[PDB]
C-alpha cells in the first residue's frame, strides 16, 4: 500500500495478545507492555547522504525486527494499523 | 407588589426570560431601548462564545440568508463581541446577544424548552456539533422578538404544532 | 514641559459599571466617539474624527468640569426621555 | 498560485468530513482528530545539498500523501487553505 | 536602502488595513492576526556554503512573499518600517 | 539471534549475584549496583560514515566490555535477556 | 585599537541620545530602547572554514551597520566603550 520516502521503514507489530510465561503462568494485558518487535511491510529508497548518493537500506521485506519501545508513529488506513519508524530508530532483525 | 399607589394588570405572551441586552449598541428602537427583529434566526448554545474563527461560519450562513440573528448562550465574550457589534454597527446584518436564563441544571430545562416551538435544533453538548458545522436547517425560525435591559420575549416561531402540546402533556406527568 | 503641545490626563469617573454609563454621557455631548472595547478600535487606529470637541475644560485636584461640546441636540433629549422612562 | 522555495511542498488535506467506522459506526465531530493525511498540490525546486547540488523531490502533483499529526503550518490566500510542510516530515505516499 | 548581507532578505509586510470576508463580513482589527504574506525589497549575496561558494538567492526583487508568522525581526530607518528575513525563514513566494 | 545493525553491538551482562570485597565483607542485593560491565554476543556490520563507507567495529565476539552504568536497552526474546547499544556508548574491553 | 580574530566584527553604538519623532514629539530617555546600529571599527581576519579557508569579511571600514537588539558584548578599554558581534549576527549596513 504505502510508499515509504528515503529511510522510512513499514512495520507490523506483533499482536501477540494472550501473554504467558515458558512455565505456564498468564500475565493480564493490563500489566502488558507494547510489544518492541514487529514485521517490515515495506521499504524505502534508503538514507540519503551529503554528498546526494543514497545507501541501499539494511532491511528487506518481510524480515521480522525488534525496535525501540517508544519508535515508531501510528498511521491508520484502510482499517489496518501500521508502525512507520526510520532506520535509526531500528534495532535489529531476527 | 406595585411601586406605586394603582394597581395594574401586565399580560405578557410567548416564551419570556429574565436576560437580554449584552451591549447598548444592539438597538432598534431608540425611543424605548426595545431591540425588535423581524422574522429572525435564534442560536441554541449551551457554552460560552469567544473565539473568532468558530463565530464566523454562523453569520457567512446567515448573511447570505439576510434575515436578521440572535444569540443564546452562556456568554458572547471578548472579541466575538466585538466582531458581533462591528458587524451591526456597520449595517450589513442585524443581530443582538442575549444571555440564556437559567442556573446550574435550569440551563438544559429551559434551552431544550425554548428550541422547540422555534422549529430549530437545541444543539447542546451531547449531540458534539461544533461551531462551525452549523447552518440554517437547525437554526430555528420566529417571527418577532423584543430584547432590553432585563426582558427578552419572542411571538412566535416555526415549532410543529404536535410538538408543543407533546412537550405540554409531558410536564403535567412529569408534575407528580 | 517642553512646550511642544498641551495636555491633560484625568481618571475616567465612577467604579465598576459606572464607568460604563458615564463615559457615554460624556461622550454623548462632546460631538465624539466613546471608543469602547466593544468597538475593537485599537489605541493607534484612533484618529482625529472620532475624538470630540470641546470649548474649554478645567482640571484642578479634585474637580474637572466642560463648559459645552459638539453633541448633537436631538441625542440629549432622546437620552433624558430615556432616562426618565428608565426611572420606573 | 503559491510558488513554493526548495523543499517545500503544498499539502491539501482530505475533508473527510463525516467520519464512520467500516461497521457503520458514526463519530462525532467533537471526538474525531485532524487528518493525517492530504493531496499534494505544489512542490518546490528540491532539496538543496552542502555541495550546492539541488535532488529532484521524491514526491510528485496529484499523489495524495500521509504526514506527521503535527507537521505542517496553516497558510490562508485567495479564500482557500494550503497545507505547507517540508519533505523531512514528509512520512510516506499512498 | 539598507543592504542585506549574505542570505538576509528584505520584506516589506502587507497593510491590508480592513479584513473583510469574500461575503462581506468586517472583522475588526482586535481579532485580526499579523500577516503572513510581505513585499521582498531587498535581497543579500546569498547563502554561503561549508566549501565557500554562494549560492545565488532563489527569491528576486519585487515579488510577493509568504512567511512564517513568527519568522523576521523588525527594524526601524528613516521613519519606514522593514521585516528583514533570511531564507530559511521564507516560505512561498506568490 | 540477533543481527545489529551498522554500529550497534548485542551485550551479556554480568550476573556477579553475590557482591564481596576482597576483605570478605559482604553486601546486601539492596546496596548493590547495576553492573557496568558485559560480555559481547553479536556485532553489527559498523560505523557508516557520511561517504558512505562502513568502518570495521572494534569489538569482536567474546570480549569482555565495560560500559557506561546508564547505557544499554533492554530487548526480550525466548525467555532470554540480552542488552544492546552502540559503539559510542562502549567504553572499554578486557 | 583592539584586533578581532576570525570572524569578529567591533561595532560602536549610535548615542543618538535626545529621541524624537518626525513630527517633534520627544520621547524620554526612560521610554527609549538601546539602538540597533552601529559603526564599525575594526574587522578580522575573517570566517574559517571547515576545509582551512578563511572567506574575506563582508563589513568593511566605517559602515554603519544595523544588528541584532541582543546582539553584542560590551567591553570597556581605555575609557571607551565598544561593541563586539561576530558575522551571524550582523544583520545588514547602511
Amino acid at each position: 500500500r504505502l510508499r515509504p520516502l528515503y529511510d522510512k521503514i513499514v512495520v507490523k507489530r506483533m499482536e501477540e495478545q494472550e501473554q504467558k510465561t515458558p512455565s505456564g503462568i498468564i500475565i493480564p494485558d493490563t500489566a502488558k507492555e507494547k510489544p518492541q518487535i514487529g514485521e517490515v511491510i515495506a521499504v524505502g529508497d534508503g538514507k540519503l547522504l551529503s554528498n546526494g548518493q543514497i545507501v541501499s537500506p539494511k532491511v528487506k521485506k518481510g524480515d521480522k525486527v525488534v525496535f525501540n519501545k517508544y519508535a515508531g508513529t501510528e498511521v491508520e488506513l484502510d482499517g489496518e494499523k501500521y508502525l512507520i519508524m526510520s532506520e535509526d530508530e531500528v534495532l535489529a532483525v531476527i | 407588589e406595585s411601586k406605586s399607589a394603582e394597581t395594574t394588570l401586565e399580560t405578557v405572551q410567548g416564551m419570556q426570560f429574565d436576560r437580554g441586552y449584552l451591549s447598548p449598541y444592539f438597538v432598534t428602537n431608540p425611543d424605548k431601548m426595545e431591540a425588535v427583529l423581524e422574522d429572525p434566526f435564534i442560536l441554541i448554545y449551551e457554552k460560552k462564545i469567544s473565539n473568532v474563527k468558530d463565530l464566523l461560519p454562523v453569520l457567512e450562513n446567515v448573511v447570505r440568508a439576510g434575515k436578521p440573528l440572535l444569540i443564546i448562550a452562556e456568554d458572547v465574550e471578548a472579541e466575538a463581541l466585538a466582531t458581533l457589534v462591528v458587524n451591526h454597527i456597520k449595517g450589513v446584518i442585524r443581530a443582538c446577544a442575549v444571555k440564556a436564563p437559567g442556573f446550574g441544571q435550569r440551563r438544559k430545562d429551559y434551552l431544550q424548552d425554548i428550541a422547540i416551538l422555534t422549529g430549530g435544533t437545541a444543539i447542546t453538548e451531547e449531540l458534539g456539533i461544533k461551531l462551525e458545522s452549523v447552518t440554517l436547517d437547525m437554526l430555528g425560525r420566529a417571527d418577532k422578538v423584543i430584547v432590553d435591559k432585563d426582558n427578552t420575549t419572542i411571538v412566535g416561531g416555526k415549532g410543529s404544532k404536535e410538538a408543543i402540546q407533546a412537550r405540554i402533556e409531558q410536564i403535567k406527568r412529569q408534575i407528580l
